[PDB]
């Protein structure tokens, strides 16, 4: 059980070799914002919400994908102004195309996007342009209704349906800003 | 009382009408404020309004003289015995006005400490929303009680009305079963 | 002779629930049970004034006049009043059920066997 | 110890009290720590107060009596040790340099998740002559909820200590008569404790009912 | 011995006891020998019920505690919330000025109710009606500003539930103009009235030592001559910038307390004049959108609602705006963990609030040290040995509002 | 002069020659403030569509749990509000409502407003649980029945921006 010691923010901890920065920051009581991360899914670092400043690293690193190395130093949005700026910018970019659907969205009140836009978001929109739009909702089965505009394209659904369950009957489809979770055609 | 033993003809009808008139026009409250709503009740008696206009200036201090009970406040657990004692110590006929959400149903204070409606301890004639109900609403509720009092049966008519009301009440489905568009 | 039980509640379903917990013959070692159902305080009081009841079950949650208030009233107003059982809509209401002087109190929702056992204890 | 008191340990993000409505967010472990002891140079008159207190008490008595000193939002809390409360209160009231004449009451606060320190009695004291104020805090366990009553020093506490008992069960030993003041003498339980259920009833609606707030979900 | 003393209940249901206060009197014929006090006939579970609601929602609860001093309870609650948040230094000036204005108008209203109820208790029937004419004058302003007559939820953490209606300032100016005259009309009934003075002079005497010992505050304490007012010592909500005199008396009795209340009404009118003088346009809510109450109420042909501009903002344009509205309304702000005891000078004394936060959106603890509860410890001191009629005057002089006593 | 002690008489005599100030309710009810927290009201857009989207935010904010809201889907065959949701069931228990107004501040569509109407009292515990059909504002002129499609070409955004007409 080789334990690697590192300092997150000012404080120090020791965690099993291979533990991700986001897991360590969880263990020490620090809420790094995250959407695409999932403890039970292989890390993908897609949404870039969980950026943190790491000593010796020019770019911010996705805490969800940064394996802990010995003697590392990390400063989250609680102590790194640069990491704070990175996370807040990712949050803004995450909300520009998002529908103004909270009153009608079932996830309202339990939405990680809402909560982390409160904790790690700008007070108000800067986006005066036109939002991306999809026709919604669309059923991907008898049970599940998909609202693509609200999709932050984190790929957690797809990553679950591949890794956890061997059921890749949805996937990320199209490309660019138009990327969308989808079933094949009608299957 | 003998006034109720009259034959069910015109005598009893006219006696009922006059007695209802008089009892609605002289509906003395009991000096029994409890809470916020007690302050609004005093405000209703205050000059900006005039509860005295309706023959209700005399807030009777003794329960014996009081014909009406404006609960007007929140009935804690420790107060329910006292409130019931005061009610039982009024002399009939007596009506009870559940002034405010606290008195009528417990209001916001859905808690252990509050009885959740004086209906639990005393029969309620009229329920009055508000927190507190403004004095105009109190006067409205009192006028509705006046209407209830005037149309009041006596004697054999009283028994017939009790039977009819009982039969009607046995049929109403409970509020929890009035599922409308609620899926 | 048959025992007459006055079940008081303006909720029809609570009355049906009480009548279900207590069959026509609860505890076959006991007499038959006759049910007079009342949904208004004035009628409940008048039926009590008629008398001849072995037990009265008063829904503590009765809307226009709670069964606890009716319980206290009937104990204050009928000489040789029959024992009173109360259905309480809340566990914290127990104290008021104690004040109502009802011989027993059964919390909502009506537990059939608990209510039957309480009744048998009162009618024995 | 100088480690803070953790009154609760939040699990997961978004304040979920249980598993949580979205998967993968429940792994955070955030202890809920009250402020720890202030380092030393307490702001304003606080030092002037505490130093004076440390002078009137001995070094040994002061160390045994005052468990912690916490300045938060420019408010001074003296986490005093149980048993020693009457002595400290007497010193505060009587000492001309402290002279906290006015004890404003006693408030119980229940921390079921604070081991051995479940019930805290808070004493707001004010010195009118010096225009100062502080808050004593005495922690007692749940299994031994006994605290020394301050009646001989602050008669005003008699009712407060009573209400606090009624609401929390904090047994102020030495109080003339700890009878329930708010709730009936025959009442079972101490309502302001967290273990005591809210005791509400469902709100009725045509075809439905809303359970009390303590049953429905919260964050 | 026993046989010559009766034991009686002034009881809950008694015209002088506000319906829910029980004075158990052992009386030797008609002299009060002992005055036990029975409380909790108005206990409501507010202190616990609060814990299952968010901040900015518990306000609706606290204003119900001491229902005669709603703005004082709300200000104490919201000041506690702000102190916990550390936002006390960021609140807009206009919100603070409105808070002072409303607390002082509420002081006038609460003292008017106290005087009315006392006068009617002591037979001064017209006292009730004149005091309530004056009080209705203020309650119209309260209704206009907040839309409620009592139990307002107008004062909110970090500011106010909304800004004054355009006509409000003129209504309050009219109050400042007329309250002197109507108060004088009330005073003509009582101030120098021989029967009134005879009924309260020397009655309910309580020494300054007694006040300290029982923790008494408010008019009762200041009738001992001590000029102790939390508004001057330990200023809060910007009272430091208002010129007003701490009203005090030397009689130490019921009449001294009555005169203190009558003069405190005038001092409140003076502070209200100052408030109107220093009321400059501006925001009433902290500019930090992460905590600010998001709703913007505005009237229309279809009644009071969210202003259509706000609806457009959060439903057509501003996604972050929508999220903030949704979360601050539903979950509400979450306060940093910690404790704070904050006191205000309620009309009846030092109304204290112990507030404890566990980092959540609901308060962990909100305990009100209501001044009335502690003042009722003085029933024994001010009633024992005197006449029962004098005990009534003493209890009235304490001005106990039982909602705050029992909470 | 001992006259000051008699000032009260001067008061009462004087008042019995000034006109009484009582409001003449109910024949002449008094003017309640424009901002008064009267009975909640459910409003409509000028074309008649119900403003409420059934988000339950109003009920969320109610400290008294005095609002019960069930949302349901708008569809072409039956549409009650612009957008995907609408409040199919909307009850207010006025024996729990404390008139605080938090519901109003909570509502994001201004579907919920507070009128100045205040007269309310009934003999039944259940008569004061006011349903959607009691609360919906009267169908003003130019409005059509609530179950109909959006105004031609208009879309929910057009409704929230106020860009709609009969
Ligand atoms: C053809 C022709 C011309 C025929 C004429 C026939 C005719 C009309 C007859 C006249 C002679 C009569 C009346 C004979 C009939 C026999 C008779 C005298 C019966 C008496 C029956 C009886 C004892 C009682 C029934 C009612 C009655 C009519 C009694 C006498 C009249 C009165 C006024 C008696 C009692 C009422 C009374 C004085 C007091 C009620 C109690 C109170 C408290 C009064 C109201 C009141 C008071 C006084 C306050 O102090 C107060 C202070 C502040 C706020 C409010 C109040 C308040 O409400
Ligand atoms: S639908 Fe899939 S990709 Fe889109 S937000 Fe949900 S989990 Fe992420
Ligand atoms: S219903 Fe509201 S106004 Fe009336 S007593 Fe209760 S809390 Fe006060
Ligand atoms: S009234 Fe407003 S807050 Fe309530 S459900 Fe309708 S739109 Fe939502
Ligand atoms: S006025 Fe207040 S209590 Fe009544 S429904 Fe609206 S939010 Fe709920
Ligand atoms: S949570 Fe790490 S990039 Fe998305």
């Amino acid at each position: 059980v080789e334990m690697v010691s590192l300092t997150i923010d000012d404080h120090e901890i020791s965690v099993p070799k291979g533990t991700l920065l986001i897991r360590a920051a969880e263990l020490m009581g620090i809420q790094i914002p995250r959407f695409c991360d999932h403890p039970l899914l292989d890390p993908v670092g897609a949404c870039r919400q969980c950026l943190v400043e790491v000593e010796g690293q020019r770019k911010p690193m996705a805490s969800c994908t940064t394996t802990v190395m010995p003697d590392m130093v990390v400063r989250t949005q609680f102590t790194s102004e640069a990491a704070d700026k990175a996370q807040r910018g990712v949050m803004e970019l995450l909300l520009i195309n998002h529908p103004l659907d909270c009153p009608i969205c079932d996830k309202g009140g339990e939405c990680p996007l809402q909560n982390q836009a409160m904790s790690n978001g700008r007070p108000e929109t800067r986006f005066e342009d036109v939002k991306r739009t999809f026709p919604k909702p669309i059923s991907i089965s008898s049970q599940v209704l998909l609202d693509r505009e609200r999709c932050v394209l984190c790929a957690r659904c797809t990553r679950f349906s591949s890794q956890i369950a061997g059921d890749p009957f949805i996937d990320l489809m199209e490309r660019g800003a138009l990327q969308q979770v989808g079933i094949g055609q009608d299957k | 009382g003998l006034e109720e033993r009259l034959p069910g003809g015109i005598l009893l009808s006219t006696v009922e009408t006059v007695a209802g008139y008089v009892r609605k026009g002289s509906l003395w409250p009991a000096t029994f404020g409890l809470a916020c709503c007690a302050i609004e009740m005093m405000s209703t008696a205050g000059p900006r309004f005039d509860i005295a206009r309706f023959g209700m200036e005399r807030f009777s201090a003794t329960p014996r003289q009081a014909d009406l009970m404006i609960v007007a406040g929140r009935v804690s657990q420790k107060m329910a015995p006292v409130l019931r004692q005061i009610y039982d110590q009024m002399v009939e006929p007596k009506w009870v006005l559940a002034m405010g959400v606290c008195a009528s149903s417990g209001g916001m204070f859905n808690n252990y400490a509050v009885v959740q409606g004086v209906d639990h301890v005393v029969p309620v004639d009229i329920y009055l929303p508000g927190c507190p109900p403004r004095p105009e609403m109190l006067l409205h509720a009192i006028l509705k009680l006046h209407d209830k009092i005037q149309q009041m049966p006596l004697g054999v008519n009283r028994e017939e009305a009790i039977r009819e009301a009982e039969q009607a009440a046995l049929a109403v489905p409970p509020t929890i079963e009035l599922k409308g568009l609620l899926r | 002779a048959p025992l007459r039980i006055l079940v008081y509640s303006d909720n029809p379903r609570t009355r049906e629930q009480v009548r279900l917990a207590l069959g026509k013959r609860i505890h076959p070692e006991l007499p038959e049970i006759e049910y007079v159902d009342v949904a208004t305080a004035p009628m409940a009081i008048s039926q009590m004034d008629a008398g001849g009841f072995d037990l009265a079950i008063l829904d503590g949650e009765a809307t226009p006049a709670g069964g606890m208030g009716v319980a206290k009233q009937v104990k204050d107003e009928i000489d040789d009043c029959p024992p009173i059982l109360v259905l309480t809509g809340r566990a914290d209401d127990a104290w008021l059920a104690k004040w109502s002087r009802a011989e027993a109190a059964v919390p909502h929702p009506i537990d059939p066997i608990r209510l039957s056992d309480a009744v048998v204890s009162l009618l024995r | 110890g100088d480690e803070p008191e953790i009154i609760a340990v939040r699990r997961g993000m978004f304040g979920n009290r249980d598993t949580g409505d979205t998967s993968g967010y429940g792994r955070l472990v955030r202890p809920v720590a009250l402020p720890g002891s202030t380092p030393r140079p307490y702001g304003g008159y606080f030092d002037a107060v505490m130093d004076r207190l440390a002078e009137v008490l001995g070094e040994e008595r002061y160390a045994m009596s005052i468990e912690r000193v916490v300045v938060y939002r420019d408010q001074l809390t003296i986490e005093v040790s149980r048993v020693q409360l009457p002595a400290v209160a007497s010193v505060l009231r009587d000492d001309p340099d402290l002279r906290f004449e006015l004890c404003l009451g006693v408030s119980g606060v229940h921390y079921p998740e604070d081991t051995g320190r479940e019930l805290h009695a808070v004493y707001p004291l004010m010195s009118i002559t010096h225009n100062r104020r502080i808050q004593l805090e005495v922690a007692a366990p749940d299994a031994d909820p006994h605290i020394p009553s301050l009646y001989a020093v602050y008669p005003t506490t008699d009712w407060h200590e009573r209400e606090t008992y009624d609401f929390f069960g904090i047994i102020f030993d030495g109080h003339p008569s700890l009878t329930r003041i708010e709730m009936p003498d025959d009442w079972e339980g101490h309502p302001q404790r967290k273990d005591y259920p809210l005791g509400g009833i469902p709100v009725e609606y045509h075809g439905a009912q809303i359970p009390p707030p303590d049953q429905r979900r919260s964050y | 011995q026993a046989g010559e003393r009766i034991v009686v209940n002034m009881g809950p249901q008694h015209p002088s006891t506000h319906g829910v206060l029980r004075l158990i009197l052992e009386i030797e014929g008609e002299i009060i020998t002992e005055a036990r006090c029975g409380i909790g006939y108005l206990h409501t579970g507010i202190e616990k019920n609060l814990e299952y609601r968010n901040w900015t929602q518990g306000v609706t609860f606290v204003t119900r505690m001491d229902y005669l001093s709603p703005f004082f309870n709300e200000t104490a609650y919201c000041l506690g919330v702000e102190k916990l948040l550390g936002i006390t230094d960021d609140i807009p000036e206009r919100a603070s000025v409105i808070r002072v204005m409303l607390m002082e108008l509420n002081r006038i209203s609460s003292h008017l109710v106290a005087l009315a109820t006392g006068g009617m208790e002591l037979g001064a029937m017209s006292a009730m009606f004149y005091g309530f004419r004056e009080r209705e004058e203020i309650l119209r302003v309260f209704e206009s500003i907040t839309g409620l007559r009592m139990n307002h939820a107008y004062i909110r953490p970090g500011g106010l539930a909304a800004d004054l209606p355009d006509d409000a300032i003129t209504q309050v100016r009219r109050l400042v103009e007329i309250l002197p005259k109507r108060l004088k009309d009330l005073e003509d009934l009582l101030n120098e009235n021989y029967i009134w003075k005879a009924r309260t002079v020397g009655v309910g005497y309580l020494d300054l030592t007694g006040c300290m010992a029982l923790g008494i505050t408010g008019p009762i304490l200041r009738s001992t001559g001590l000029p102790h007012d939390l508004r001057k010592a330990q200023p809060y909500c910007g009272y430091e910038n208002y010129e007003f005199d701490v009203i005090t008396d030397d009689r130490c009795d019921s009449y001294g307390r009555y005169i203190i209340r009558v003069k405190e009404m005038h001092e409140s009118v003076k502070i209200v004049e100052q408030c109107l003088a220093r009321l400059k346009p501006g925001p009433v809510m902290i500019s930090d959108k992460k905590l600010a109450w998001p709703a913007d109420l505005k009237l229309g042909p279809d009644g009071l609602g969210n202003s259509p501009e706000h609806i457009a903002k959060i439903m057509g344009r501003s996604m972050e705006g929508l999220i903030h509205h949704f979360k601050l309304v539903t979950e509400g702000i979450r306060v940093p963990p910690g404790q704070v005891y904050v006191a205000v000078e309620s009309p009846r004394g030092e109304l204290g609030v112990h507030m404890v936060s566990d980092g959540g959106t609901r308060p962990y603890r909100v305990h009100y040290r209501d001044p009335s509860f502690t003042n009722l410890q003085a029933v024994a001191a001010t009633c024992e040995g005197g006449m029962v009629a004098d005990a009534i005057a003493a209890v009235a002089s304490i001005d106990p509002v039982m909602g705050g006593v029992d909470r | 002069k001992f006259l000051d002690a008699l000032a009260g008489f001067a008061v009462t005599l004087g008042s019995m020659f000034k006109k009484p100030i009582t409001e003449g309710y109910p024949e002449k009810p008094g003017p309640v403030a424009p901002r008064y927290h009267g009975r909640h009201q459910l409003n409509r857009y000028p074309d008649g569509l119900e403003k409420c989207i059934g988000c339950e935010l109003c009920a969320w904010a109610c400290p008294a749990d005095a609002i019960y809201v069930e949302g349901a889907d708008n569809t072409a065959d039956e549409r009650y509000s612009p957008g995907e949701r609408y409040g199919r069931v909307y009850q207010i228990n006025y024996l729990r409502c404390i008139g605080c107004g938090l519901c109003i501040e909570a509502c994001p569509t201004r579907a919920l407003t507070m009128t100045t109407e205040y007269e309310m009292a009934d003999d039944n515990r259940a008569d004061l649980i006011w349903g959607k059909d009691k609360l919906l504002a009267p169908l003003q002129e130019g409005m059509q029945a609530p179950p109909h499609d959006m105004a031609p070409g208009k879309t929910d955004d057009d409704y929230y921006l106020g860009n709609v007409t009969p």
